[PDB]
């Protein structure tokens, strides 16, 4: 679940893209049932550039989880 | 035209450096806006030094990254941070992987360089584009 903003079962660069569109103000709602559970990776209950930065670290294997 | 993710088979000499290109072909007019995949390599023969964006990559200082997660395992990531007109449109080299070939490695042997697990590509609509994968190698000569 955390990171899987489109709900497809895997955390990948399409979730990262959707997070970018959300930050850019181009997407209001993630396909995930719960945008916060899916999109908030640092625990302030908001989605912002920092969650996106964290997803990038995960996808690069710099961290193993959130 | 079919979409392909491929790793070249390149020749190199034990004790020398070598570049292994990773390429995309069959990119549609919808382009490529996102990518992620893992590259494995034979770390008993190759020492990873660095990885660079290939010539088809837009604004690589922003959009592209490669990280060595562990010996033999690279993670590759691309996104059009503009989410607008920065998608990759041209077939060619997507990443250049720079290794030193270990001096112990036997002439005539091969150091495999492969995609590992599931790769993901999204077009400019963020629709998944399934890639045919072809793996590669450093052919030691
Ligand atoms: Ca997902
Ligand atoms: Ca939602
Ligand atoms: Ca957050």
């Amino acid at each position: 679940k955390p990171g899987d903003v489109d709900g497809n079962g895997s955390i990948n660069s399409i979730d990262f893209a959707l997070m970018r569109n959300y930050l850019l103000g181009n997407l209001k709602d993630f396909p995930a049932e719960d945008d916060i559970k899916a999109g908030d990776l640092n625990g302030d209950k908001s989605i912002n550039i920092n969650d996106f930065a964290i997803m990038r670290m995960y996808l690069l294997g710099m961290i193993t989880k959130f | 035209t079919g979409f392909n993710l491929s790793i070249d088979t390149v020749e190199g000499n034990p004790g020398s450096s070598v570049v292994v290109p990773v390429k995309l072909s069959g990119i549609s007019k919808n382009g490529i806006s996102t990518a992620d995949f893992t590259v494995t390599y034979d770390a008993t023969k190759l020492e990873y030094i660095s990885g660079d964006a290939g010539s088809i990559v837009t604004n690589p200082g922003v959009n592209f990254g490669i990280n060595k997660e562990s010996d033999g395992k690279l993670k590759v990531l691309f996104l059009d941070y503009t989410m607008s007109t920065g998608y990759i449109s041209t077939d060619g080299v997507f990443a250049n992987l720079n290794f030193n070939i270990k001096s112990s490695a036997a002439i005539g042997s091969k150091a495999e360089v492969s995609i590992s697990g599931t790769p993901t590509f999204g077009d400019s609509t963020l629709t998944p584009v399934v890639a045919k994968v072809t793996n590669g190698a450093v052919n030691l000569e």
